[PDB]
């Protein structure tokens, strides 16, 4: 029925909307692991700098 | 008529005319743009004997009338035809007088400026509308979607337009019109049905076959593989019950008809499929926002009631464009009324009456004033 | 700002869905009751026409 058409439409579209908010969140999560990766890289380089510091000292 | 002097909202879409009052959710008088004329001369008396037949009257009297199109792909044949159909819409269908209500109209994208000047002049002289505004249907569909970013695919009955708009800004440099539309669909289906044994030329069968397109047609996921499996396809083959009662069976044609827009080489167009036209449109503009265009594409038109455009659209664009970002199409149900809804939206706010095209401005500067008053 | 207004009107239509159901349901119930009374109307009409054909037969042999 036309009502059935609309029903499936709002339900399926809200389903895709929820999935899509899931994946946009997942994109933010990916950029978060990215930020964590650069921060850990900087931390490791800083540790190397500190050890070289003590050796030079 | 409402006690208030609210404006008229009329979408003269290329294929359908939808008219009503401002503040309403849906247009009240909606009719196809076909116009019927007496196929023969007058000798009888007592009834009928009327020249112009419009709306459902002509739909019922399709067989007796030569069915003609006052507009095709934007081109205007006879302004008298628009005069009569607007008279019918305003008085016999809307039961409204245009004297006391300004009119907001929507026009096909990239319509002739000379066409606008002549239509506005004949309008103002013939009618007594207090004020005027005309807008492109692209921004109207945008308003219906309510998102300032996206590329609008307007699939009318005469032209298909691709128009990119970023953050509520038109991009005419990346706007294109393609001469494929409902007319082509009916034509191609006509020749295929001719190869199926049924050969008709008249417009009644044109409406029958467009109804068939509305009901049964597919958009093939894979084309040649689906005809290969549609060789026999007893289950996949689908039938229709024509009003005369004969059962007409169609198989692969269901998804071989809309495919022509995607594959224009079937009947000889240099331009590739409409997905290529959206692709080129996207790259013409700066690289960076292109991803947003990919993710914000909108489709509008009566044809959109068919299935299969969304899946085909996304898959082919992902094939053409890198598949990092996710592409998703948005299309609200019953979007062929959406343009008219946007017209109501225009009349909703109180700034809209700052730029009504009043009678005295046209009387001062002629039609030429619109060249400075709309754009 | 305009978009939220659309989100709202669709919602209006959405609930209106049930209101569209009501007229169809009353029309269905009207068809219901009309068919149900047509039952006994048909039965009584059959009995009446049987009586009429009986009168036809008696007038047939009477002539
Ligand atoms: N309910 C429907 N289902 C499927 N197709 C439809 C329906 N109503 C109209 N159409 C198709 O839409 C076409 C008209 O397009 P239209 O909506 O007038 O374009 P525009 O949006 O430019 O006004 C017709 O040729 C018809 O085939
Ligand atoms: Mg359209």
């Amino acid at each position: 029925m036309d009502a059935i058409k609309k029903k499936m439409q709002m339900l399926k579209l809200d389903k895709e909307n929820a999935l899509d908010r899931a994946e946009q969140a997942e994109a933010d999560k990916k950029a978060a692991e990215d930020r964590s990766k650069q921060l850990e890289d900087e931390l490791v380089s800083l540790q190397k700098k500190l050890k070289g510091t003590e050796d030079e000292l | 008529d409402e006690d208030e002097t609210t404006a008229l909202v009329c979408d003269n879409g290329s294929g359908l005319v939808k008219a009503g009052f401002a503040g309403d959710d849906a247009p009240r008088a909606v009719f196809p743009s076909i116009v019927g004329r007496p196929r023969h001369q007058g000798v009888m008396v007592g009834m009928g004997q009327k020249d112009s037949y419009v709306g459902d009257e002509a739909q019922s009297k399709r067989g007796i009338l030569t069915l003609k199109y006052p507009i095709e792909h934007g081109i205007i044949t006879n302004w008298d035809d628009m005069e009569k159909i607007w008279h019918h819409t305003f008085y016999n269908e809307l039961r409204v007088a245009p004297e006391e209500h300004p009119t907001l109209l929507t026009e096909a994208p990239l319509n002739p400026k000379a066409n606008r000047e002549k239509m506005t002049q004949i309008m103002f002289e013939t009618f007594n509308v207090p004020a005027m505004y005309v807008a492109i249907q692209a921004v109207l569909s945008l308003y219906a979607s309510g998102r300032t970013t996206g590329i609008v695919l307007d699939s009318g009955d005469g032209v298909t337009h691709n128009v990119p708009i970023y953050e509520g800004y038109a991009l005419p440099h990346a706007i294109m019109r393609l001469d494929l539309a409902g007319r082509d669909l009916t034509d191609y289906l006509m020749k295929i049905l001719t190869e199926r044994g049924y050969s008709f030329v008249t417009t009644a069968e044109r409406e029958i076959v467009r109804d068939i397109k509305e009901k049964l047609c597919y958009v093939a996921l894979d084309f040649e593989n689906e005809m290969a499996t549609a060789a026999s396809s007893s289950s996949l083959e689908k039938s229709y019950e024509l009003p005369d009662g004969q059962v007409i069976t169609i198989g692969n044609e269901r998804f071989r008809c809309p495919e022509t827009l995607f594959q224009p080489s079937f009947i000889g167009m240099e331009s590739a499929g409409i997905h290529e036209t959206t692709y080129n449109s996207i790259m013409k503009c700066d690289i960076d926002i292109r991803k947003d265009l990919y993710a914000n594409n909108v489709m509008s038109g009566g044809t959109t009631m068919y299935p299969g455009i969304a899946d085909r659209m996304q898959k082919e664009i992902t094939a053409l464009a890198p598949s990092t970002m996710k592409i998703k199409i948005i299309a609200p149900p019953e979007r062929k009324y959406s343009v008219w809804i946007g017209g109501s939206i225009l009349a909703s706010l109180s700034t809209f009456q700052q730029m009504w095209i009043t009678k005295q401005e046209y009387d001062e500067a002629g039609p030429s004033i619109v060249h400075r008053k709309c754009f | 700002d305009i978009h939220r207004k659309r989100m709202e009107k669709d919602l209006n239509e959405l609930q209106a869905l049930i209101e569209a159901h009501f007229e169809n349901r009353k029309k269905e119930e009207e068809e219901l009751v009309s068919l149900k009374d047509r039952i006994e109307r048909r039965r009584a009409e059959r009995a009446e026409q049987q009586r009429i054909r009986n009168e036809r037969e008696k007038e047939r042999q009477n002539r």
